[PDB]
């Protein structure tokens, strides 16, 4: 196990992703697009997890943390929505600089509508080398963080 | 550069070769036997038998 | 004993650098040592004996004479060419580490060399004093490797 | 002119050797833009640099001026003309952190093997990429 | 006191900067002061009378 | 002749004679480090250092490494042939100052 007791170390496995597949020549993503990336790894991860009652059949959707059907395990499921409010955590930074570095930061993610609004060619070429030249995020770097 | 051992207080500074090309862009001193035999000299101090002293 | 650098009690390393390997790669990392190449050369081939291939990585001062420093020559002995695969991420605080003006300037700025940045293994900043090297704490550079 | 990146003209301020003998650190000031500043490491037995003194600092990128399969490195050859030909103390190293200081207002993080360097600037640096190999340049 | 007003390469602060062996409790006691000894909790107590 | 000398391992070389690593009995340090000096002289070579690898046995190893011009195997034969002309200047120098005294 890694630091405090659990075998992560979220800080330097993210640095250890970040450099192995570091490059300027891919794009890079939008702060909504990161979260279904990652929902689309750990998402069928959690539905294998059933959550039967005390007797043999599921429970009901409604209710379910109620100290009452605490089965076999608790803390494997609780350590996928950890592994999700990190990257949450670090979603919103993206979103809260890309909004006050004058775009508009798109944290929720647009419904069935025009599909790619695209915001490179409204602002103008200042804004793209100022944000992806800050810092930047591929999809192969959630691809080897997770 | 300047082939001096620096004493001071506490140290002694350069004291290794720096006498080789790939040193600095302007790669000198080379190996040349005619530059050698030129700046090689041998001095010879108070010599008797059970004793030299003698400078190269 | 490749099994076995780790203790079972908490998960430290417990076959590190001892009380003389600690003060021998404190003087190289010295933020006021330089090597020309014939010296680096030496002192790259006495890590090994003659076996392991190196490539030399330009040098840092460059114009006036050619000098390499104490950490590109520590730097090698991690990925010493590009047929080895290690590469490793790395951010560790010192034994001592004297605080910088704490709010503009960032861990690395301090006083002293300080704070460690290790970033696809070149050292960047920051010295060996048995805080990265030695036992007792969990972020060393040999627990990296293992 | 066609590799340089960034070119000022800087008056230094502070000059602190802490616990050193032949690196201190040194502080300056940009004497034409009005914002942007720098802290930087120099080995001061080959270039030294006293209190409120001018220089330039030059980031350029490939010296070569214009346009063996080892893997390693080696020096161009004695008679050859190129950049820092005419300059005093060149510096070689990466950029490793990049991350804004306030509003409009962001810094750089350049490690030249160990010796460190912080600017920030005000989007007026905009060509300063996170490339592998960017060299100082200074004269006197 | 010792310490800061203490220069470079000094032998027994280099290797206390370090992690190797020492402490600034342990050159403190050899060019300054060796301090008050304990015994047991008890600050020596009286021997006799 | 004898065979129990310098030798080339096969182990760590490239596939051409640039980059070469051998093992040299019954010397050590005499030869070791002055063979370091006038090899690096030569503009050709990029890396040469040698390495005791322990103290109870005795041979040691020298390093060679270079640029595409030369092969190591030729750059070190020339290198030792050219510490070979360093002693005569030495010899020729000194015994002549002897006999002027």
């Amino acid at each position: 196990m890694e630091g405090n007791a659990q075998p992560v170390n979220f800080n330097r496995s993210w640095d250890h992703a970040y450099n192995i597949t570091f490059n300027n020549q891919d794009k890079g993503l939008l702060p909504y697009a990161i979260m279904e990336t990652a929902n689309e790894i750990l998402g069928p991860l959690e539905e294998r997890l059933v959550r039967y009652d005390n007797s043999g059949c599921l429970v009901k959707r409604e209710d379910l943390n109620k100290a009452e059907y605490v089965d076999q395990y608790d803390a494997e499921r609780d350590f996928y929505h950890s592994l999700r409010e990190y990257i949450n955590g670090k979603a919103t930074a993206l979103a809260n600089l890309r909004k006050s570095r004058g775009m508009l930061g798109l944290l929720e993610p647009p419904a069935k509508e025009l599909q790619g609004i695209d915001p490179d060619e409204t602002v103008p070429d200042n804004v793209k080398t100022s944000v992806s030249q800050l810092y930047r995020i591929s999809e192969k770097s959630v691809r080897k963080f997770l | 550069m300047s082939n001096i051992v620096g004493i001071e207080y506490n140290r002694v500074t350069n004291t290794t070769s720096t006498d080789f090309p790939g040193f600095s862009k302007d790669a000198e001193n080379e190996w040349n036997v005619e530059k050698f035999k030129k700046d090689f000299e041998v001095n010879i101090s108070s010599l008797d038998a059970r004793e030299a002293n003698f400078d190269l | 004993v490749k099994n076995n650098l780790l203790t079972p009690k908490s998960g430290e390393p417990i076959i590190a650098a001892t009380q003389d390997f600690i003060t021998g790669s404190y003087l190289i990392s010295h933020k006021d040592s330089f090597y020309d190449r014939a010296t680096l050369t030496q002192l790259l081939s006495m890590m090994s004996d003659g076996i392991e291939h190196f490539d030399i990585p330009p040098p840092a001062i460059m114009k006036p004479y050619y000098l390499w420093t104490g950490k590109q020559v520590f730097s090698l002995l991690i990925k010493p060419n590009h047929n080895s695969p290690v590469v490793i991420n790395l951010d560790a605080k010192n034994k001592v580490f004297v605080p910088p003006k704490s709010k503009s300037l960032p861990n690395e700025m301090s006083q002293n060399d300080g704070f460690v940045i290790i970033r696809g293994s070149q050292i960047l900043s920051g010295v060996m004093d048995k805080s990265v090297l030695g036992d007792g704490k969990k972020h060393s550079v040999f627990y990296t490797i293992l | 002119m066609s590799n340089t990146l960034f070119d000022d003209i800087f008056q230094v301020s502070e000059v602190d050797p802490g616990r050193y003998n032949k690196v201190c650190r040194i502080e300056a000031a940009s004497t034409t833009q009005d914002q942007c500043k720098l802290t930087l490491d120099i080995n001061v037995e080959l270039f030294p640099v006293a209190a409120q003194d001018s220089l330039t600092v030059t980031i350029a990128s490939s010296l070569n001026l214009e346009d063996s399969a080892t893997r390693s490195w080696r020096p161009p050859q004695a008679g050859d003309r190129s950049l820092a030909d005419d300059y005093d103390y060149v510096m070689y190293g990466t950029a490793y952190k990049f991350e804004e200081v306030s509003k409009d207002l962001i810094a750089v993080y350049y490690s030249f093997g160990g010796l460190l360097m912080r600017l920030e600037g005000n989007y007026r640096n905009l060509n300063n990429l996170k490339q592998e190999n960017a060299y100082l340049l200074i004269r006197r | 006191v010792c310490i800061n007003e203490l220069d470079n390469w000094n032998a027994p602060l280099i290797m206390a900067t370090c992690g190797s062996k020492g402490s600034t409790l342990n050159v403190s006691q050899m060019v300054a002061v060796v301090g008050q000894q304990i015994i047991s909790g008890n600050r020596v107590p009286d021997g006799f009378q | 002749p004898d065979r129990e000398k310098i030798k080339l391992l096969t182990q760590a070389t490239s596939e051409d004679g640039t980059s070469a690593s051998f093992q040299i009995v019954e010397e050590d340090h005499t030869l070791g480090n002055a063979l370091r000096y006038v090899i690096m002289k030569n503009p050709d070579v990029e890396f040469c250092g040698y390495s005791i690898p322990h103290p109870s046995e005795n041979l040691l190893n020298i390093r060679i490494q270079t640029y595409g011009e030369t092969t190591a195997v030729d750059a070190l034969q020339k290198g030792l042939k050219d510490l070979m002309d360093l002693c005569d200047v030495v010899e020729s120098k000194f015994t002549e100052k002897i006999k002027s005294m």
